[PDB]
């Protein structure tokens, strides 16, 4: 019964300290004579005033070592620096205890409590999972939003960013997300609602004060802090060490959804500010760049953070990562949004244009992906129609925008009447079915019924995309 | 100590320098030119010397200082002028007479001969002091009545002599405190790292409004002391109201303005027109020199100084956080701190990642303005300071796209767009409202609601009317003018009214020269009772011209209401005020009949 | 007039929303994509050259 | 080239030297430069390549004293559709000429889709004329060349401004290129059409204009040829 007693770690294992430090270029430091030194090896810097700073080998020399500091490499001197050399890449102190606790960006406790009593350190970055042990997420949860639920729906599984940009409410829209989200279809359990709701994992690198303080007390708003473990960097926090939030954040919610079997809701806010930081490094590095000066290599690290998300064969937990990013230039061809496109299943397009329009939330769905909706709708899940109505809303509305720029080329008058039935659709669409309040919460079926509305205002014989069977079948009253 | 081994341009290698830090600044060449470690190499330590160095010769002794860019402060650092790396330019042209700047020049930052009046405080002998602990005040002048000084953040222990009252010079020691058996002695003065910031025991939000006295951006666009601001910077746009409103009118206890690179003629026109620039408090008295201290960098100065400037301006900044009062750090432009950064970076030949700028300029700057912020101030007693940071940019081309600006725009909350059009028409302060935002309306709903409870709603509506009325000018233009609706030509009128008489604002005038926050509330709803009464009476009642020309008694009413002199007492301008608004309701009622 | 004015008030409504809107976003590609990152190739080449 | 140089130099045969790709011999000199650690020259092209192209085209051409001759007829794709490339570029700063076989010009049918815009032969100019083709070649080549430009440039400002702002010669302009594409350059695979046949084709084409506005070429020729029909 105790698979557990198997960890034997009582082991001792004495540190090298080296004072053989050579000199230090940029964030990277170089030490000449580490014996056997490992690939990945975190390390714990100690500076001549005594404060302790940590950081991990990139590349390894024979017997030579170069260490990036995460806290910056401003004050290291090469006669009273020591290195502390752990034996081990870095791991974090997991636990199930964490939910309910505040962490620094580097897993330190910031919520003036103890440190993790761990029941296991789970290492970085952990193994990909077997292609041949996944499980295809088609479970699809029902956000609330009308503008993700009926078109672009999110499956338990997801890994969905946010786009957006700086000034839009993108945070907003992961609270209501996080604060409504739920199966179409719960499995009721316990009637008691207590494993029915969603354990969140939320990590902020790069955000200012003012966003940590608004997720934390969004969190104490609807009772999720119990059920959320936060790891705060902020703005003034050092930006190298920006590059394992994210994956501090991942690891545990790999522990607590692939081991304690929970649903993790995974949130990993200005994602651009990571990248940020990966370019940073990859500038003192010096090696290969790609497209706007982000590192070759951009692709795959991305991947690393991402893939993390998704279900298994034999454990029933989930990550549904939601990772908001923000364009720097509103572009969507911009190397953050286009690699996390690339490797993400679909994105929710936060669009500044809606947003001046004042409609909440501004989700421009046109542009707006969801790879794993295919699937996680039909008739069993949801209802029989969801897939195409939601394909005539995306023609419909791709109709009245192009209709919508042919008014301003060619005047009101030259527009056809199908014309003129798309741009009062396009209206009536973006201000009564995008818009929806901040706590507003509508089931996937009343915002079907919301779109069966919009949908009528066209006569049934051009409704192309809708199979002949759905449409007498719905297309009437009821 | 070291050796000078190789020298090529602004970078020197040191030879057998062993014990060197990475960023700890050094004493080159027998001019003792100061330079700053970038490079280790064993004994072999890279300097980035500050001045020029076509002089050094190879074996010349380098002295390590053995601390980093550290920023002297203390009292007699107010009412002075510094350099990007803080050199008295001041005492720099006294002592030597001289037109340029002497190179290798080393006079103290604060003058050591000037004997300060010291008041020991509530700590005494044997007590245990940590660090930011007021340990005793200093009357520094006139208008910093209490110059708190403070232990400094790093240290602590337990105080074994303190001086009696009296009066002491920088160099005297004042303090003496015991950790670990070994013993400290403390100045009035303490040097601090540049670029760490200034650690306070617990930063709070700031909600409490930068008050500068411009209407248009204390109603419309409000900004927190505390809080971060970007305008732009660009020549003739007028930025020269807002940067002596903010040092002149504004609600901080001290003031540091900051002149990253900006040109020659305009740093002298600053260093001119500052010290001839008085106060408002007890009926314009003082001058705001007392309250004020710069960083001065014209066109050609050391590139380093340059980039230190606007950390070296937050520091002094933070340092006066920490004594409780709420400070205010003007930039003259973050695109030349910028610029000195490439410069940096070239010279370094880092990687340029966008338009030849380092990949860390997002960082910095996002790092830069997260200094800012309300903050209780770190040791006893329980005292809160506030640094608000307001930044001006300037883009070489004016395109606006550069990846400073656009980090400025992202970081900053509020922004307050100056536009040439507007600086052209003579309509001042030439705040563009249409681009212009503030993201700290939110937070200031908790003060308005406990001042002024109407404030947030009419401040939005006056922004809605002012939108209508911009897109119902190109309807104007498109159409014709009388295709205009009777509630139509209202929203212009009392749009136009508005630029006219509460965007626009003389200054220089004695009744708008600063306008307080109360007066900027009581005109919001004058205009606003203008704007809605015309409305309903239209609606309800007969053509719009009739009344309006009736009615424009009442409109050069609230035209002068911005002529109220605030100096009569806020109860004696609310109160007049009540009537204007009481005669405006009579007089509206009498007209719609 | 009637007619001319149209055409001519269609024209140039359409230059100013497709014709300029493309080539203002055609040049803003060729220089900021195209020529910053044959720059930035050349760069990185001499660098290593250098290196 | 080097058997191609025996047969025409040395046993006096008109060698037709094609080659296939040069494309690929231009990446397989980049690999070859890029595994040697050199200097680059373009885009990861050798900075040498101009000699190399030079020693492979050179090669080519009558020489004095022998009754032999190789006419070479390299291809090769560019990358992108563009002449600017290195490998297009590098060819024509020392070949005499090119023949541009253009995308959107296949994408319409023609076969050979041959622009002729792009398309020279710098040493046409002293093999056509009195004695050698016919004396109206060099004059019907330039008028069909300017009538082809002027055709594109109003075609672009159609595309830019409206048909009636176009002129007559416009209108007359895009005439002539349409029945041009589709009769003169379009041509089968297996059709073999003298140079009299396509200068009689020409000008039929050309005889869409007046007299007045062939002012490229001579009066002589233009009232010598214009009324043949």
């Amino acid at each position: 019964i105790n698979k557990k007693a198997v960890e034997q770690g009582f082991n001792v294992k004495p540190r090298l300290n080296y004072n053989t430090v050579s000199g230090v270029n940029g964030p990277l430091v170089i030490l000449e004579k580490v014996k056997f030194p490992r690939y990945n090896e975190i390390v714990n810097l100690t500076l001549p005033d005594g404060t302790v700073r940590q950081g991990q080998v990139l590349e390894i020399r024979g017997d030579r070592a170069i260490v990036q500091v995460f806290e910056g490499t401003s004050g290291i001197d090469v006669k009273k620096t020591t290195v502390e050399f752990t034996g081990e890449s870095l791991r974090i102190p997991v636990s199930e205890d964490m939910l309910g606790r505040i962490f620094d960006g580097s897993g330190r406790p910031i919520d003036n409590g103890p440190k993790v009593f761990a029941e296991d350190y789970l290492d970085i970055n952990g193994s990909p999972i077997n292609p041949y042990a996944r499980i295809y997420p088609e479970e699809m949860i029902s956000t609330g939003v009308s503008a993700i639920d009926t078109m672009n729906s999110i499956a338990r599984g997801q890994k969905i960013p946010i786009f957006s940009a700086s000034g839009l409410p993108h945070n907003e829209i992961a609270a209501q997300i996080c604060r409504q989200a739920g199966l179409v279809r719960p499995t009721k359990d316990v009637h008691d609602g207590h494993e029915e709701n969603f354990s969140i994992v939320f990590a902020a690198m790069g955000v200012n004060l003012e966003t940590a303080r608004f997720f934390k007390q969004d969190f104490e708003e609807n009772g999720s802090l119990e059920r959320t473990s936060l790891f705060l960097n902020l703005a003034n926090d050092p930006t190298i060490e920006r590059i394992i939030t994210p994956r501090l954040a991942l690891t545990t919610a790999e522990y607590l959804a692939y081991q304690t079997e929970r649903h993790v809701l995974t949130i990993l806010t200005d994602m651009s500010s990571y990248a940020d930081a990966l370019r940073e490094v990859s500038a003192a590095r010096e090696e290969v760049p790609g497209r706007r000066g982000y590192p070759g290599y951009m692709y795959t690290d991305l991947s690393t953070i991402y893939e993390r998300a998704g279900r298994v064969e034999g454990r029933n937990g989930s990550i549904t990562q939601i990772p908001i990013l923000t364009m720097p230039n509103d572009d969507i061809t911009h190397p953050i949004p286009d690699l996390t496109g690339y490797i993400t299943e679909g994105q929710i397009f936060v669009d500044r244009q809606l947003h001046n329009k004042g409609i909440y939330p501004p989700i421009n769905v046109l542009p707006s992906l969801s790879r794993l909706m295919k699937s996680a709708i039909g008739e069993g899940m949801t209802r029989k129609d969801h897939g195409d109505v939601s394909n005539q809303l995306y023609a419909k509305y791709a109709i009245g925008k192009d209709a919508a720029a042919m008014k301003a080329v060619v005047g009101e008058e030259a527009l056809s009447i199908e014309d003129k039935l798309s741009l009062e659709f396009l209206e009536k669409f973006e201000k009564t079915f995008i818009t929806q309040g901040a706590y507003e919460d509508r089931t996937v079926f009343e915002s079907l019924d919301q779109a069966w509305s919009l949908l009528r205002i066209y006569p049934k014989e051009m409704l192309n995309r809708i199979s002949p069977k759905i449409l007498d079948e719905f297309y009437d009253r009821a | 100590y070291g050796a000078i081994y190789s020298v090529s341009g602004p970078v020197v290698i040191a030879e057998n320098m062993i014990g060197c830090a990475m960023y700890e600044l050094v004493k080159v060449g027998h001019d003792n030119l100061v330079g700053e470690v970038i490079r280790i190499d064993g004994d072999k330590a890279t300097i980035q010397v500050y001045e020029e160095t076509a002089g050094l010769t190879v074996g010349d002794p380098v002295l390590r200082t053995g601390k980093p860019l550290s920023v002297e402060l203390g009292p007699g650092l107010m009412e002075t002028i510094y350099d990007g790396i803080q050199r008295p330019l001041k005492a720099i042209k006294e002592e030597s007479q001289s037109i340029y700047i002497p190179r290798g020049i080393d006079t103290p930052a604060l003058d050591r001969t000037i004997k300060w009046q010291f008041t020991p405080g509530k700590f005494q002998v044997g007590d245990h002091i940590s660090g930011g602990d007021i340990y005793g005040s200093v009357f520094e002048n006139s208008l910093i009545s209490s110059h708190k000084i403070l232990l400094p953040p790093r240290s602590r222990g337990t105080i074994t002599w303190i001086a009696p009252a009296g009066e002491y010079t920088l160099d005297e020691k004042i303090l003496e405190v015991e950790f670990d058996g070994k013993k400290s002695d403390f100045t009035l003065y303490h040097t601090w790292p540049v670029r760490v910031p200034r650690p306070v025991t617990e930063k709070l939000s700031a909600d409490y409004p930068l008050l500068t006295g411009q209407r248009v951006l204390d109603a419309l666009f409000p900004c927190v002391q505390g809080g971060t601001t970007c305008i732009p910077g660009a020549f003739g746009c007028g930025k020269t109201v807002i940067s002596q409103s903010l040092s002149k009118y504004s609600n901080s206890d001290a003031i540091i303005y900051v002149g990253c690179g900006e040109r020659g003629n305009e740093m002298a026109e600053v260093l001119m027109e500052f010290p001839e620039l008085y106060t408002e408090m007890s009926g314009t008295k003082e001058p705001i020199m007392k309250r004020t201290t710069l960083v001065a960098n014209t066109s050609n100065m050391p590139v380093a100084a340059r980039e230190a400037s606007i950390y070296t301006g937050i520091t002094l900044a933070e340092y006066f956080r920490d004594q409780g009062k709420n400070v205010s750090m003007i930039a003259d432009s973050s695109s030349r701190w910028a610029e000195a950064l490439r410069e940096i970076s070239g010279r370094l030949g880092e990687m340029p990642a966008d338009q030849g700028f380092p990949a860390y300029l997002g960082a910095k700057l996002a790092s830069f303005y997260e200094r800012a912020g309300k903050a209780v101030a770190l040791g006893s007693p329980d005292r809160t300071g506030s640094v608000s940071i307001v930044a001006a940019v300037s883009p070489a081309g004016g395109d606006f796209s550069d990846p400073v600006t656009t980090a400025t725009l992202g970081i900053t909350q509020v922004f307050w767009g100056l536009d040439k059009k507007l600086a052209q028409r003579k309509h001042f302060p030439s705040i563009n409202t249409s681009v212009s935002y503030s993201k700290y309306t939110n937070v200031l709903n908790k003060f308005y609601d406990s001042n002024y409870p109407e404030f947030p709603v009419l401040r939005d509506r006056m922004k809605e009317i002012l939108s209508n009325a911009e897109e119902l000018e190109q309807v104007v233009q498109l159409v014709g003018k009388s295709a205009l609706s009777d509630s139509d030509k209202i929203t212009l009128d009392v749009a136009t009214l508005i630029k006219e008489d509460f965007l626009q604002q003389n200054g220089y005038s004695t009744y708008d020269a600063f306008c307080p926050i109360w007066k900027t509330f009581d005109m919001m709803r004058a205009f606003i009772s203008y704007h809605d009464e015309a409305q309903k009476a239209v609606a309800n009642g007969a053509n719009w011209s009739k009344l309006a020309d009736s009615t424009g008694d009442v409109k050069h009413a609230v035209s002068s209401s911005k002529f109220f002199e605030p100096s009569r007492g806020e109860k004696e301008v609310h109160g007049e005020f009540e009537k204007l608004l009481s005669t405006m309701q009579e007089r509206f009622a009498e007209s719609t009949d | 007039a009637f007619i001319i004015l149209d055409e001519v008030i269609k024209v140039t409504n359409r230059r100013v929303n497709a014709i300029e809107h493309v080539i203002i976003p055609r040049t803003e590609n060729t220089i900021a994509y195209i020529n910053s990152e044959l720059d930035e190739l050349d760069r990185e080449e001499f660098y290593r050259l250098k290196k």
